[PDB]
């Protein structure tokens, strides 16, 4: 029976110790965290520059209510096309240097909706073993050859591109990969995807925003322009949803196989003011004082793990995991910093490779040196 | 009761007509008067008696009898 599946299935979960509840915050991102009646240091969010509580995005969301209501009413193949969900989608296209861009709900809509209109059954998709979930879960679902190489392993993803295939290729992978924060050889892998006809598209959810000129990200700052372009809003834009950047004959493709585009409900347009003026801050000389405020943080927290046995990731992103090598020395390290003021997740090897059980942490321009100043002092007692 | 009679008499029954009509290179919509959703009810006919699931590519490829027999006896 279902019951029975389910059960077994729960059951399962809570003899790993895996039965993990969520906890409810009064506030979550940026520099704080309200949980209870408690404030904490926030070191889980994912809020890179601090944008989720700026005052001209927080406007923006007001006056785009009061300008267009709330609900776009339907989706954008019918009344739901706002002149907001155009004029973001210019911006964005500008910004990025591309001829077109598609507005999403979310990260894995615009993944899930790309390779579902893209890659056939005789189609082969290249992903990073690495790859996020929202990437990995989509091309799984998908008809196609699903072909993961090692994380970016340029000679192997040769092999893989050079194997016969009946159809077309498709390499997929991260700007910036989410569990170790590290960057991708973009340049190494478009030079070797070119050679063999296929396309590249990457999703850059951790790096939109955060890196390059005007903050556009992994691929601008390694000179590479993907055939596709995944954005997300939910990080460093500090709101919510995605966008595709293409061509103008790739986004009409999409246009008209994607049911994504054609069915689903546009976000409301006072959202797309909100994403219209984070992206105008993200490229304003704060943007660069955000940016350039979270690289001396991650430098100075780089700096002061010195000391300490623990060993840290090649990431000079806002991802900074601290890896201990124990479950237990790892979750009891978790919640004596939670219990000094500094909120910290811990990552154990049910879900990362084995020994290197790590504290996922992540800075915020919205944090000060203080901030950072008492994580350390915490992790030296 | 084989492949090809089970397939000429569900065509038969979906339809209307008699056995007479349902010939191999008979088409369902040239030759036996089938509105698209009698086909479209005809491949869920094809997918209960046989207990096979025929995706929606495929079913559009299915507009005469023999395809039909091809089908059902090329897959499996
Ligand atoms: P005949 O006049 O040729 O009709 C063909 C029909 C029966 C309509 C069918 O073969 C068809 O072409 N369907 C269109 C795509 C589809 O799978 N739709 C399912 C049938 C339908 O019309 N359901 C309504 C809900 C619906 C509306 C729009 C879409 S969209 O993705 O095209 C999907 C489902
Ligand atoms: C794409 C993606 N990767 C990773 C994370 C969080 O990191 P992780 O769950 O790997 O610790 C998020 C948000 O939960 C995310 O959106």
């Amino acid at each position: 029976s279902w019951q029975e599946k389910i059960n077994a299935a729960l059951d399962a979960r809570r003899a790993a110790d895996a039965l993990r509840r969520r906890y409810p915050v009064a506030q979550g991102a940026g520099r704080w965290l309200v949980a209870d009646d408690r404030q904490y240091l926030n070191f889980s969010s994912n809020d890179y520059l601090g944008l989720s509580h700026h005052p001209q995005i927080i406007r923006a969301w007001q006056q785009g209510a009061e300008q267009f209501g709330i609900g776009s009413g339907g989706s954008g193949h019918v009344s739901g096309y706002s002149v907001v969900h155009q004029a973001l989608e210019e911006e964005l296209a500008e910004w990025l240097g591309y001829s077109r861009a598609l507005l999403f709900i979310s990260g894995f809509a615009a993944n899930q909706a790309v390779i579902a209109a893209m890659m056939a059954k005789e189609d082969r998709i290249a992903a990073d073993r690495l790859s996020h979930a929202s990437l990995l879960e989509a091309a799984s679902l998908s008809p196609s050859q699903l072909r993961r190489f090692a994380h970016n392993d340029v000679t192997h993803l040769a092999r893989l591109l050079a194997s016969p295939c009946p159809g077309q290729q498709m390499v997929v992978t991260e700007g910036v990969f989410s569990m170790d924060g590290d960057s991708a050889p973009l340049a190494e892998i478009q030079q070797v995807t070119q050679q063999h006809n296929g396309w590249l598209m990457v999703d850059d959810a951790h790096g939109t925003g955060v890196i390059g000129e005007q903050g556009r990200g992994s691929c601008w700052l390694q000179k590479v322009k993907p055939e596709l372009l995944v954005v997300t809003f939910g990080k460093g834009f500090g709101v919510s949803g995605a966008a595709v950047l293409c061509s103008s004959t790739v986004a009409d493709y999409l246009l008209q196989f994607a049911r994504h585009l054609i069915y689903s409900t546009s976000m409301p347009p006072a959202q797309a003011q909100a994403l219209r003026a984070s992206l105008a801050v993200i490229r304003s000389d704060e943007g660069d004082a955000r940016r350039e405020k979270l690289a001396a943080l991650i430098t100075r927290f780089r700096a002061g793990v010195q000391d300490l046995p623990f060993t840290l990731a090649d990431s000079c992103s806002a991802i900074q995991p601290l890896i201990v090598g124990d479950n237990s020395r790892a979750l009891q390290l978790a919640e004596k910093l939670r219990q000094q003021g500094c909120w910290v997740t811990a990552i154990r090897p049910p879900t990362v490779p084995a020994g290197t059980a790590r504290l996922r942490l992540t800075l915020t321009a919205a944090h000060e040196m203080q901030d950072i100043d008492r994580l350390l002092e915490v992790l030296h007692g | 009761s084989t492949i090809e009679e089970r397939v000429k008499k569900i065509i038969g029954e979906q339809l209307g007509v008699k056995q007479e009509e349902v010939t191999n290179n008979a088409s369902f919509v040239e030759d036996l008067g089938a509105d698209s959703l009698d086909t479209v009810e005809l491949v869920m006919a094809l997918e209960e008696e046989f207990d096979t699931e025929i995706p929606d590519e495929e079913a559009e490829k299915i507009t005469t009898v023999q395809a039909a027999i091809d089908y059902i006896n090329g897959h499996q």
